[PDB]
C-alpha cells in the first residue's frame, strides 16, 4: 500500500507542477477555431443539392 | 509514514485545486453571449443503412468519408458504400459481442472487439477477392470499448481492465501500457496529431495520455457517474464527454478545467455516443431516449434532435469531410443525416 | 497462388462441336465474375462471353450469340465454354479472365493461359499507334480514343489498360485511368478525360516489350483496343 | 317518409366507422416499426377484406334499403354479390389462419414461430384469398351462363342458388360452420395451457376470448340460418327481418379493430398517439 | 446505373440473401446468459461460449461493476447460481441478484436460479456445526411453512431450511417488475444428470408469456 500511495503523490506532483493558462486565453481559441472554420461545416451551413452526395 | 503520505496527496491535491482557480478568469458563456446564435437546424434522414439484424453497438467513417464499417450483435461487420447504399464486404466474426469497430486510416484493414478481450484484425484489400483475419491481439484482462488505428501498425485500445494498451499490430505485442484509471474505460479518441489521446471512464474521470512517453499527463474531474463518450475538439486542445449522469462537458487540456456544460431540466436519460462536427460548433450527442440532440457547444442551448430512432442510439459517427452524419441504433439500422 | 489453366481444344473440322474448360486454383472463384476472351492468329483481343458471380447475369457477344454457351460450376472450381457450329472464322486462342465488381475494386486483374482452336451501336477503340519503336532508357506515352464519353455520372471513367508479352497472357496495368494495379511497378500512369486517354510508361526497361490494348466498359459488348506495339531494335 | 333520413343516418355512422377503423389499422402497420411482425399480417390482411366491405358490400346495401328497388344492371348485381361473397368468406379464412397462428405460438412455442418466415406467411394468406375466390366468385359470376339466363325478377339482387337447396348448404358448411368449429376447438385448447402455465409456472384470459369469439357467432349465425330455413321455404320470414340479419354480418368488419388490432399493447399505444394529435 | 455498378448492385444482392440466410438459422437458436459467484461451479450445470441443443432447439448459453449488461438485454434468460452450503457468504450473494434484478436493462429479462452443492447442503447442517441463525436469523422463527417435498422428512430438521434458504430469492424476486420478468428457483447438484431440460422447460414458460402479452390472454 506504501508503493501505492507514492505513486500517487509522484503522480499529483506531476500534475500540479507542469503547466496551466487561463481559461479566457483558452475559451478565446474556441471560439475563434469554430468562428474560423464556419465556411466548411455542411451540418452547421447548408450545401445546395448539387454538392451533396447524399441526394 | 503512511499518513504522511496521506496530508501530502491531500494537500498537493488542494494546490491543484487553487492553481485550477486561479485560471478561472471568466466563464466561457460570460464572454460568448455576443456571438448569433446557430438557431434551429434540420437534419433529415438520406439513406437506411438496412441489413443489420441485431443491435449496432459501434460505426466507424472511412478516410474517404465514403465507406464505414458498422458493428451489430449478430457477428457481422459489414462495409456500406453509403453513396448507393451497395454492401461492399460483410465479415462474419468468431465472438458475436462487438463493443466497437474502426477503420483503418489508410483503408486496407478494420479490427473488431468487445467481450473477448481481442483486437482482431481484418485484410480488406488482398488476393484472393476476400477479406482474412491478419492479426488477433491478446493481453487485455477486461473489454475492449474502444479501438483506434494509428497506422497499418499500430492501434490503441480502451479496456476494462482500467487500461489502455498500443500495440505493433506485425509482432502482436503491447508496446505500452497505459494505467490510472480507477473505473472502467468506455470510451477513447486519438488526436489529430495522434500524439495524445483521452480516455474517459466509469470513475467520473478523463486523462489525457502520451502514447510516446505513457505518462498520463493530465486529469479531469468533473462528471458524477460513468463516462459513457469521449472525443477531441477538432483544434486537439479540448475533449468532451458524455455521461451516464446526463450531462455533456467541455473539458480543456490546458486550462485544465471544465468549461461548459450542457444539461436540461427535462432530460434525464444517460449519453451513449459524442462526435464533434468540422468546426466543432456543433456537439451531437446520442442519446439513451431513442434521439441524439445537437448541442451547441460553445452555447449549451439544444440546436435540435435527430428523432428517426425507435431505440436508443448507440454510435454517433461524422464523416472526416463533414458531408454526412450517420447515427446506428439498437433499431438495427444506420441512418445517414444531412 | 492465383492460376487459371485453360484446356480442351485442338484440331477441329468446321460443323463439329468443341467444349473448353478453364480451372481455377488459388483464390474465391465463387465470388469473380468470368469473361471468355479469344486471340486470332495475328489480330487483337476479343471478348467472347461473361458470366456473373451466381449465375444471374450472362452477356454473349453479338459475333457467336446463339452457337456459343458459358456455364459454370463453382463447387468444381471450372467453367465451361460449350461451342457448337464451329465456324472458320472461329480459329483463336481462347483465354479465361476473372473479374470481382465492387467499390473500389480492380477486374480484369488475373488472366490464364491460352487454348488454342483451329477449325478448318457499339463503341469503337483506335489504337493508331500500329508500331512505333522506344530506344531502353526512355520514356513512351501511349494515346486512346474511343467514340464516345467514358466518363459516367457516378465518376467512374472507364479504360483497363493491358500489356501482352511475347508467349505471355496479358495483364492488367491501370484499372479506370487513374488505379495503379497489384504489383505493378509506379512508373505506370493514366490520365486524360472522355475519349482522349494516355497512359506513361516512364523509365522504359526490358522485360517491357509487348502490345498494349485499350477496353472499355461502360457497356458490353466488351470492345478492347486494336493493339499498339513497342519493340527494340 | 319521414325515417329515409334516420335509416341512412343509421347505417350511414356505422359505415364511416368500418372504413375508418380499417384504415388506421392499414396505416399503423406502416407508420410503425414495431408493428412490421410476422403475427401482423395477418391481422392486416383480415383489415384489407373489412375495408372491401365498408366501401363496396355497405354503402350499395345502404342504396338496397333507402331506394325500394335495386336500380342497377345484370351484372351491377353480380359483381356486388361476388365481392360481398369473396371478402366475407375472406374475413373467415383470415380469423381462422390466425387461430392456428395463435394456436402454435402457445403450443410450439420454440419451434412454430422459428418455421415461419415471411415467404411462408403469406402463403397460408394466400389460401385464404384463393378460397374465397374459387368457392364464391365463379359460382354466382357465371350461374345464369350455366342454368339458363336470369331466374331473379328484374328489380330485385339476391343469389341465384338460394333456391338450389344442396349447394346453399355446402356453400354455408363450407363458408361459416366449418370454420367456427376449428376456430371454437383452437380456442379452447388455447385456454388449456393459458390455465396449465398459471398452475405449474386466468381473469384476462376470458375477458379476450370470448370478445373474439362472440363477436363472431352473434354477428354472422342469423344470417345463415335464415338461409338455411329460405332455402326450404321461398317466403316464410319478413323480408325487413331478413334485411336485418343480412345488415348484421357486415358489423363483425366494423368491430373487428376493436377485437384484433385494439387488443394489442403496441398497437394501442399507436392508436392513442395518432388519435390524440394527427401525426 | 454503371456496368460496374449493376455489377455491385448485383454483389449487394447476394450478401444480402446470405445476410438473411445466416440471419435466419440464427432465430432457431436461444442466447443464455450464465452468473453467480466464483466458488459457485458456473461450468458444473475471454468470454466462453456453451451450445447445447436440448429437443431439437438450440440453446447457445454464455460465461463470462458489470457495464456490459446492455449487451445482454435481448437475452431469453439469465442464469444465476448461489451457494447454499456455503454460509457466510449468502448476503453477497442475495445483493448480486437484487441489483441484476432492479438493474436498468434486465426489467424484462427473467432469471432462472440453480441452487448449487445441494448435496453438500443435507450433510452441513445435519452435523450441526453451522448456525444459521447466527449467520442470519430469519429461521429463528423455523417455520417450516406447508409445503410438499419429494425428498425425504429433515432428520436434524434440514429441509425447511432448503425451503428456507431458498425463498430469500424469491422475495426480492416479487419486489419491482410487475411481472414482466419472471425468476425460477431449483436445487441442483454437480451430479444431477439432466439438468438442462429445467433451462429448456423454463424457456418454454417465458416464450408464452411474450406470446401471451401479444395477444394479451395474460
Ligand atoms: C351476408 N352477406 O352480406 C351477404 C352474403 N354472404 C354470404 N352468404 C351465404 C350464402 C349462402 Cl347460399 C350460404 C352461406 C352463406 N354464408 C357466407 C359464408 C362465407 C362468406 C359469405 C357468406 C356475405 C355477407
Amino acid at each position: 500500500s506504501i508503493a501505492q500511495a507514492r505513486k500517487l503523490v509522484e503522480q499529483l506532483k506531476m500534475e500540479a507542477n507542469i503547466d496551466r493558462i487561463k481559461v479566457s486565453k483558452a475559451a478565446a481559441d474556441l471560439m475563434a477555431y469554430c468562428e474560423a472554420h464556419a465556411k466548411e461545416d455542411p451540418l452547421l451551413t447548408p450545401v445546395p443539392a448539387s454538392e451533396n452526395p447524399f441526394r | 509514514e503512511l499518513d504522511q503520505l496521506r496530508q501530502e496527496a491531500e494537500q498537493l491535491k488542494n494546490q491543484i485545486r487553487d492553481a485550477r482557480k486561479a485560471c478561472a478568469d471568466a466563464t466561457l458563456s460570460q464572454i460568448t453571449n455576443n456571438i448569433d446564435p446557430v438557431g434551429r437546424i434540420q437534419m433529415r434522414t438520406r439513406r437506411t443503412l438496412r441489413g443489420h439484424l441485431a443491435k449496432i453497438y459501434a460505426m466507424h467513417w472511412g478516410t474517404d468519408s465514403r465507406l464505414l464499417v458498422s458493428a451489430s450483435q449478430d457477428g457481422k461487420l459489414i462495409i456500406w458504400d453509403s453513396y448507393t447504399t451497395n454492401k461492399v464486404h460483410a465479415i462474419p466474426l468468431r465472438s458475436s459481442w462487438v463493443m466497437t469497430c474502426a477503420y483503418a486510416p489508410s483503408g486496407n484493414y478494420v479490427a473488431c472487439g468487445g467481450l473477448d478481450n481481442i483486437c482482431s484484425i481484418y485484410n480488406l484489400k488482398t488476393r484472393e477477392g476476400n477479406v482474412r483475419v491478419s492479426r488477433e491481439l491478446a493481453g487485455h484482462t477486461g473489454y475492449l470499448s474502444c479501438c483506434r488505428f494509428l497506422d497499418d501498425n499500430q492501434i490503441v485500445t480502451s479496456s476494462g481492465d482500467t487500461t489502455c494498451a498500443l500495440w505493433d499490430i506485425e509482432t502482436g505485442q503491447q508496446t505500452t501500457t497505459f494505467t490510472g484509471h480507477t473505473g472502467d474505460v468506455m470510451s477513447l479518441s486519438l488526436a489529430p496529431d495522434t500524439r495524445l489521446f483521452v480516455s474517459g471512464a466509469c470513475d467520473a474521470s478523463a486523462k489525457l495520455w502520451d502514447v510516446r512517453e505513457g505518462m498520463c499527463r493530465q486529469t479531469f474531474t468533473g462528471h458524477e457517474s460513468d463516462i459513457n463518450a469521449i472525443c477531441f475538439f477538432p483544434n486537439g486542445n479540448a475533449f468532451a464527454t458524455g455521461s451516464d449522469d446526463a450531462t455533456c462537458r467541455l473539458f480543456d487540456l490546458r486550462a485544465d478545467q471544465e468549461l461548459m456544460t450542457y444539461s436540461h431540466d427535462n432530460i434525464i436519460c444517460g449519453i451513449t455516443s459524442v462526435s464533434f462536427s468540422k468546426s466543432g460548433r456543433l456537439l451531437l450527442a446520442g442519446y439513451d431516449d431513442f434521439n441524439c440532440n445537437v448541442w451547441d457547444a460553445l452555447k449549451a442551448d439544444r440546436a435540435g434532435v435527430l428523432a428517426g430512432h425507435d431505440n436508443r442510439v448507440s454510435c454517433l459517427g461524422v464523416t472526416d469531410d463533414g458531408m454526412a452524419v450517420a447515427t446506428g441504433s439498437w433499431d438495427s439500422f444506420l441512418k445517414i443525416w444531412n | 497462388d492465383v492460376q487459371l489453366v485453360e484446356s480442351g481444344g485442338g484440331l477441329v473440322q468446321p460443323g463439329g462441336s468443341r467444349k473448353l474448360s478453364c480451372s481455377a486454383s488459388g483464390f474465391a472463384f465463387s465470388s469473380f465474375g468470368m469473361h471468355w476472351v479469344r486471340q486470332a492468329p495475328e489480330k487483337g483481343l476479343e471478348w467472347v462471353a461473361y458470366i456473373s458471380s451466381g449465375s444471374g447475369t450472362i452477356y454473349y457477344a453479338d459475333t457467336v450469340k446463339g452457337r456459343f454457351t458459358i456455364s459454370r460450376d463453382d463447387p468444381k472450381n471450372t467453367l465451361f465454354l460449350q461451342m457448337t457450329s464451329l465456324r472458320s472464322e472461329d480459329t483463336a486462342m481462347y483465354y479465361c479472365v476473372r473479374s470481382i465488381y465492387y467499390y473500389g475494386s480492380s477486374p480484369f486483374d488475373f488472366w490464364g493461359q491460352g487454348t488454342t482452336l483451329t477449325v478448318s451501336s457499339d463503341i469503337v477503340m483506335t489504337q493508331a499507334t500500329s508500331s512505333v519503336p522506344v530506344t531502353p532508357g526512355e520514356s513512351v506515352s501511349i494515346s486512346c480514343r474511343s467514340s464516345k464519353s467514358l466518363l459516367h455520372s457516378n465518376g467512374n471513367t472507364y479504360l483497363y489498360w493491358f500489356l501482352q508479352r511475347p508467349g505471355q497472357s496479358p495483364q492488367l496495368l491501370i484499372y479506370r485511368m487513374s488505379n495503379l494495379a497489384s504489383g505493378v511497378p509506379d512508373r505506370f500512369s493514366g490520365s486524360g478525360s472522355g475519349t482522349a486517354f494516355t497512359l506513361t510508361i516512364s523509365r522504359l526497361e526490358a522485360e517491357d516489350v509487348g502490345v498494349y490494348y485499350c477496353m472499355q466498359h461502360l457497356e458490353y459488348p466488351l470492345t478492347f483496343g486494336a493493339g499498339t506495339k513497342l519493340e527494340l531494335k | 317518409v319521414w325515417q329515409v333520413v334516420f335509416i341512412a343516418f343509421l347505417t350511414g355512422i356505422l359505415a364511416l366507422v368500418t372504413i375508418i377503423g380499417n384504415i388506421l389499422v392499414i396505416v399503423s402497420f406502416k407508420v410503425n416499426k414495431q408493428l412490421k411482425t410476422v403475427n401482423n399480417y395477418f391481422l392486416l390482411s383480415l383489415a384489407c377484406a373489412d375495408l372491401i366491405i365498408g366501401v363496396i358490400s355497405m354503402n350499395l346495401f345502404t342504396t338496397y334499403i333507402i331506394m325500394n328497388r335495386w336500380a342497377l344492371g345484370n351484372l351491377a348485381c353480380d359483381l356486388w354479390l361476388a365481392i360481398d361473397c369473396v371478402a366475407s368468406n375472406a374475413s373467415v379464412m383470415n380469423l381462422l389462419v390466425i387461430s392456428f397462428d395463435r394456436y402454435f405460438s402457445i403450443t410450439r412455442p420454440l419451434t412454430y414461430r422459428a418455421k415461419r418466415t415471411t415467404k411462408r406467411a403469406g402463403v397460408m394468406i394466400g389460401l385464404a384469398w384463393v378460397i374465397s375466390f374459387v368457392l364464391w366468385a365463379p359460382a354466382i359470376l357465371f350461374w345464369q351462363y350455366f342454368v339458363g339466363k336470369r331466374t331473379v325478377p328484374p328489380g330485385e339482387c339476391f343469389i341465384q342458388f338460394l333456391s338450389e337447396p344442396t349447394i346453399t348448404f355446402g356453400t354455408a358448411i363450407a363458408g361459416f360452420y366449418m370454420p367456427v368449429t376449428i376456430m371454437t376447438i383452437l380456442y379452447w385448447r388455447i385456454y388449456k395451457e393459458t390455465e396449465k402455465r398459471t398452475k405449474e409456472l386466468e381473469k384476462k384470459a376470458a375477458q379476450t376470448l370470448s370478445a373474439i369469439l362472440l363477436a363472431f357467432i352473434i354477428t354472422w349465425t342469423p344470417y345463415n340460418i335464415m338461409v338455411l330455413v329460405n332455402t326450404f321455404c321461398d317466403s316464410c320470414i319478413p323480408k325487413t327481418f331478413w334485411n336485418l340479419g343480412y345488415w348484421l354480418c357486415y358489423i363483425n368488419s366494423t368491430v373487428n379493430p376493436v377485437c384484433y388490432a385494439l387488443c394489442n399493447k403496441t398497437f394501442r399505444t399507436t392508436f392513442k398517439m395518432l388519435l390524440l394529435c394527427q401525426c | 446505373v454503371s456496368a460496374e455498378d449493376k455489377a455491385a448492385a448485383e454483389r449487394s444482392k447476394m450478401i444480402d440473401k446470405n445476410l438473411r440466410e445466416d440471419g435466419e438459422k440464427a432465430r432457431r437458436t436461444l442466447r443464455l446468459l450464465l452468473l453467480g459467484a466464483d466458488n459457485s461451479g458456473k461450468s458444473t450445470i475471454g468470454i466462453f461460449e456453451t451450445k447445447f441443443q436440448v429437443d431439437k432447439v438450440n440453446f447457445h448459453m454464455f460465461d463470462v461493476r458489470r457495464k456490459w449488461i446492455q449487451c445482454f438485454n435481448d437475452v431469453t434468460a439469465i442464469i444465476f447460481v448461489v451457494d447454499s452450503s456455503d454460509y457466510n457468504r449468502l448476503q453477497e450473494a442475495l445483493n448480486d441478484f437484487k441489483s441484476i434484478w432492479n438493474n436498468r436493462w434486465l426489467r424484462t429479462i427473467s432469471v432462472i436460479l440453480f441452487l448449487n452443492k445441494q448435496d453438500l447442503l443435507a450433510e452441513k447442517v445435519l452435523a450441526g456445526k453451522s448456525k444459521i441463525e447466527d449467520y442470519f436469523p430469519e429461521f429463528a422463527r423455523y417455520t417450516t411453512p406447508e409445503d410438499a417435498t419429494p425428498e425425504p422428512g429433515e432428520d436434524p430438521r434440514v429441509t425447511r431450511a432448503k425451503y428456507f434458504i431458498r425463498k430469500e430469492f424469491v422475495d426480492i424476486s416479487t419486489a419491482s417488475g410487475d411481472g414482466r420478468h419472471i425468476c425460477y428457483p431449483h436445487f441442483t447438484c454437480a451430479v444431477d444428470t439432466e439438468n438442462a431440460r429445467r433451462i429448456f422447460n423454463d424457456c418454454k414458460d417465458i416464450i408464452l408469456q411474450m406470446n401471451l402479452r401479444e395477444y394479451n390472454l395474460v
